[PDB]
């Protein structure tokens, strides 16, 4: 709640970024045939739901337009969408606390609400303006733009308002206060674009060819393979001190990353499997059941994931330790978290030159639950009949796998 | 140990205010609208709305303000003495105008205590007093258009005197003053006129 | 109108006067029997009686 | 339609945006939401008035425990004359000679008392004639003979 | 939850109403043809026609009104005291300019 004057665009999104990602946009393929000819549909509707913040489209205006510099009143952050339908709401009371602290500044002499709009009610709507008037009438300095509350005639919860003559009655002040405002109708239509994330988008793809299973089938297959996947498991198991023992952890620590990546694979091919099942329920409880056993160990059972990420600051934290002090580089490695974090893959190997007494081993139950999956996917191949490649897919892995196809989704 | 200061109350550095604003501008000028030197801040910050009942009062007890403004620095904003609803006595560059011409005449004028009580002292008593009023109008701190705007001198046998006074030892000299006031309150009207 | 904290201060008079508005002179009104009265032409309810 | 917003009986007025043949969107409409008020339903009278009482009010404070006598007196009217002039010659307000554009009066027997003055009082009077806009331009066609 | 307002009785909103106006206009003006903020409707509708013995009656006991108008909003309509017959003491401003 601080005022901050800027001077241009490359300013704003220093201190306060940009807008919110869309959740409410969908992508339909579907491949047809028509006498013997070959026909693909792309259907991108216009979202329903979209997000109540319009700041940093309305900054994009206003330099585009002739404006310079301006002040900024930020009233809080984004808060998150709960679902695919419900994006969040903006409250009375932040818009109303931002105004009290303007109040206080000197320089400007135009207010602007850019958020209120999406107001939850239109008695909210009304009396915040009233309440910008009254500032205008005290200080006698400053000027309010106003718009109304929609384009279009809109529902009040008991009757059907039209805009015009709404706004004639929720403004209730004498002249004294309504020659500090002016009013403009109706919205405007600009040349800008939605921002939205490509890693957030699932394609959804009807074909007449159905091959989900089967190219999901493909992938496991090969990921379940003695070059592949059980060379990963059999590697596992003063100043020239520190910069060789540096040199053990970071073989180690690259190890277990394409085991990470190796993880993150696997995820996105039974992922299009269960949503081409959704014939025959049964099935696909079988498949999302062995998904989740067999994402225990690398996040819900053991930290697998999470020691590769303190390995990597721990090792940062040895290379500048030398500097002055050599108990700093034995409080770490010996009492502290360094040599605790290696006890979670292997507790007690050290007892021979082989890795024995195999107390805790994190590894070594994937090739069990892997082969689990492939026979529970293997049910579900004569039970999905309409469901093609590319299916339950996002949208930015498909550019490797169809470069044509991601490009032409792009300007839809 | 340096970065501990310390807190005074403000009556020896409005003295050395005082001293400055008489040698630059005189004692009729307020000892208002002015810097302090050696200070960073006021000790509790004064708001517009908390110094009306601090400068008007029903009492008429004034006190005055020691406030900070952006741009300006901290300042004294307030003259008045604790007699603030007097039309005479309100002001404090008034009373001590007061306070410096009446004790200069009364000095001037024990060399004639025993002289004698008739018109050729009565002549001379008024053109003293008369000359020396002349040089304060044209300073700046009597208002007039003219001399006679700005004072008057009385004394006399049938001016301010009787016989029976004079036979008593009495002499009675009559003085009228009209002091500048300074301007606390400035209002600005604006309004349409027809083309 | 009333001051008691040193300053300047500004004050608006009123001098000109309003103006009048001129109102529309010949809008009828017609009162009779039609043949559905509906707000919205495909949902069939004469919700416009 | 945009008769009913720009004119009305409320006097509460509608801007309005708009597209013609040839000439794009446009901005239709300047007025505030005291449409009937012969001295505030501009938009651009409001706001000069808005510009030119700070910028006289700020210049103002330093003469605030001055002397309230006929010295200050022509000093603070010939600041605010010379100021009003420019504003003259730049076209913001209408006039012939500067006379007829404004005027400026403070003094003792012409804005304020003996008894103002003991109080501690300063009036200063101000009357501008700010330019209006060309709302509705009317063209009267008539036959005049040989 | 939230879609559930507070019905208040309207004299705080009238105690802030008379230090509005008592500012920008003086105690000597009636505060009567104002508005009121953060309120969306009176709770009862009043008529033109059953103002007539709100406002004068035989008792002098005067009741002012909340109304509506349109293309106007929520207004303050009347301005008398309890004493609507005096011809000393009936109207509010009056009564606090003396005090």
């Amino acid at each position: 709640l601080k005022p901050k004057r800027i001077s241009s665009l490359l300013d704003f999104t220093t201190y306060y970024g940009g807008a919110q990602n869309e959740q409410g946009i969908t992508v339909k393929l579907t491949d047809t045939l028509i006498e013997g000819a070959e026909n693909r549909t792309i259907n991108v509707p216009e979202p329903t739901f979209k997000s109540p913040y319009l700041m940093f489209y309305s900054l994009q205006m206003y330099f585009a337009n002739g404006g310079g510099p301006c002040y900024i009143v930020s009233t809080g952050v984004y808060d998150d969408w709960s679902d695919s339908e419900t994006p969040p709401t903006i409250n009375f009371s932040d818009l109303e606390s931002g105004l009290a602290v303007i109040r206080k500044e000197d320089e400007p002499t135009l207010l602007l609400f850019p958020d209120a709009t999406n107001l939850p009610t239109d008695d909210e709507f009304y009396s915040l303006y009233n309440s910008a008037l009254m500032q205008c009438n005290d200080l006698q300095d400053r000027f309010t733009i106003l718009d109304t509350y929609s384009d279009q005639t809109y529902n009040d919860g008991v009757e059907d308002l039209d805009p015009i003559p709404a706004l004639r009655n929720g403004i209730n002040l004498t002249k004294d206060y309504l020659k500090y405002g002016a009013a403009y109708y109706p919205f405007v239509q600009t040349i800008l674009n939605y921002q939205y994330s490509a890693d957030e988008i699932v394609i959804q793809h009807l074909s007449y060819n159905p091959n989900a299973i089967a190219t999901a089938l493909d992938n496991l297959n090969a990921v379940n393979g003695p070059t592949f996947i059980d060379a990963i498991l059999d590697d596992l198991r003063n100043s020239v001190k520190v910069a060789n023992f540096a040199s053990l952890v970071e073989s180690v620590l690259s190890t277990l990353n394409e085991l990470i990546d190796a993880k993150e694979e696997i995820n996105k091919d039974v992922n299009s499997a269960i949503a081409s099942s959704e014939e025959d329920n049964a099935i696909k409880t079988a498949i999302s059941d062995a998904l989740d056993v067999f994402n225990e160990d690398f996040e819900g059972a053991d930290k697998i994931e999470s020691v590769a990420k303190n390995l990597s600051d721990l090792l940062i934290k040895i290379k500048q330790a030398d500097t002055n002090t050599k108990v700093e580089n034995v409080l770490s490695i010996n009492a502290l978290n360094f040599s605790a974090e290696f006890e979670k893959l292997l507790t007690y190997d050290v007892n021979t030159g082989l890795t024995a007494s195999v107390t805790l081993d994190l590894f070594a139950n994937i090739g069990t639950r892997l082969d689990d999956i492939i026979a529970a996917v293997s049910a579900a191949e004569p039970i999905d009949v309409n469901n093609g490649k590319l299916n339950g897919r996002l949208l930015s892995d498909i550019e490797p796998l169809d470069n044509a196809t991601y490009n032409t989704i792009l300007l839809e | 140990i340096n970065s501990h200061k310390v807190t005074l109350p403000p009556s020896s550095s409005m003295a050395g205010a005082y001293a400055r604003v008489d040698n630059d501008r005189g004692v009729w000028k307020s000892p208002a609208n002015i810097g302090l030197n050696y200070v960073s801040k006021p000790s509790v910050t004064v708001s517009h709305e908390e110094q009306e009942s601090m400068n008007v009062h029903g009492t008429g007890k004034s006190v005055n303000a020691i406030r900070s403004f952006v741009g300006k620095g901290t300042l004294v904003w307030g003259a008045r003495t604790l007699a603030g609803n007097d039309n005479e006595w309100r002001y404090i560059s008034v009373r001590r105008f007061f306070n410096m011409a009446e004790e200069s005449i009364k000095k001037a004028t024990e060399q004639f205590v025993f002289e004698p009580n008739d018109g050729n002292t009565w002549v001379r008593v008024r053109a003293m007093i008369e000359n020396f009023l002349i040089l304060q109008w044209r300073a700046g701190a009597l208002a007039g258009a003219k001399p006679e705007h700005a004072f008057y001198v009385k004394v006399g046998l049938g001016q301010t005197m009787t016989a029976q006074d004079i036979l008593e030892g009495n002499m009675n000299v009559e003085i009228g003053l009209a002091v500048v006031r300074p301007a606390e309150f400035i209002i600005l009207k604006f309004s349409h006129k027809m083309q | 109108a009333t001051y008691k904290t040193p300053g300047v201060y500004i004050e608006e008079i009123t001098k000109f006067p309003p103006s009048v508005a001129q109102v529309e002179t010949a809008i009828p009104a017609f009162i009779g029997y039609t043949q559905f009265a509906r707000t919205k032409p495909s949902v069939d309810s004469d919700d416009l009686i």
